[PDB]
């Protein structure tokens, strides 16, 4: 079992950028620290996803999820009348609008897009570009 | 999973909703539903009186 790099080394941190649709881009390294996944740099705007969805060059959509607190549930009467547990709430769309946009050649990008917007709707239903949603991490 | 004085509420709610299903609550000693075919007995006693 051969034990993993273990480097260190001083790095000068990028500068910073303001897509319009996002702030950030200060980080230099390709990983992520918590995780080992590569960290995405290329982000979209609101035409940009639009005409690649009008014009075919996006595949599918994926968005990120939030818990779902159990009070807010209408499938049983609520916790508090003393009734036997319910299981979970399903998780709920991204209340910020995250998601990762996938596209015809292999490239993911990470945008914000907030979900029930008018013209995407119409546009995901009309072209039937794949969407889905990102499951929760354990 | 709840405190007591909950339960006991719910009991007590259980307990005016129980009372309210047995189908009781419309008879009364005044109504015309209970005069009309009282009459008949009424008459007998008083024509007997």
């Amino acid at each position: 079992p051969a034990l993993p790099a273990r480097a260190t080394a001083v790095v000068a941190p990028l500068p910073e950028k303001n897509y319009g649709s996002l702030r950030g881009g200060r980080w230099p390294f390709l990983y992520d620290n918590v995780y080992g996944l590569p960290v995405v740099r290329q982000v979209a705007s609101y035409g940009e996803v639009l005409e690649g969805i009008r014009t075919g060059r996006i595949s599918q959509v994926l968005w990120f999820q939030a818990p779902r607190a159990v009070t807010a549930s209408a499938a049983a009467p609520p916790p508090g009348l003393g009734g036997p547990q319910q299981p979970q709430p399903p998780p709920l769309a991204s209340p910020d609008g995250r998601c990762l946009v996938r596209f015809a050649n292999g490239q993911v990008k990470q945008a914000v897009i907030p979900p029930g917007e008018p013209r995407i709707s119409q546009a995901l239903q009309q072209y039937g570009t794949a969407v889905s949603y990102i499951p929760l991490e354990p | 999973s709840i405190p007591t004085a909950s339960k006991n509420q719910i009991a007590l709610i259980r307990l005016n909703w129980a009372l309210n299903k047995t189908n009781i609550n419309t008879f009364t000693d005044y109504s015309k539903r209970n005069n009309l075919w009282t009459t008949q007995k009424l008459r007998n006693q008083s024509k007997n009186n």
